[PDB]
């Protein structure tokens, strides 16, 4: 009944992890502007 | 001999009543009095400011 809901989630969390992750190794470098999430497909916009 | 220090992470998110509560909770938690010390005086001005 929520199979959407569970993979989108699921790339919510893998994508706050990827976010964290690149501003722990490079501070400042890339940062982020929007995120969003539909089923498996994930969208950032950021400024470089 | 221990003295106690803020901790500043940019990648943390927390609610803004965290801090404000902390600042209260921190008055009553430590001691800065005349003989001994438990924290830095720059926590003591965050304290302050919570």
């Amino acid at each position: 009944n929520s199979t959407l809901i569970a993979n989108s989630m699921h790339n919510m969390a893998i994508g706050t992890l990827m976010q964290r992750e690149v501003g722990r190794e490079q501070p400042g470098v890339l940062t982020f502007l929007s995120e969003q999430y539909v089923g498996d497909d994930t969208l950032f916009y950021t400024k470089l | 001999q221990i003295i106690l220090d803020l901790k500043i992470d940019p990648g943390e998110r927390m609610d803004p009543a965290v801090r404000m509560v902390a600042g209260v909770v921190g008055h009553l938690l430590f001691t800065a009095g005349g003989r001994f010390t438990n924290l830095t005086q720059n926590m003591a001005r965050q304290l302050d400011i919570a």
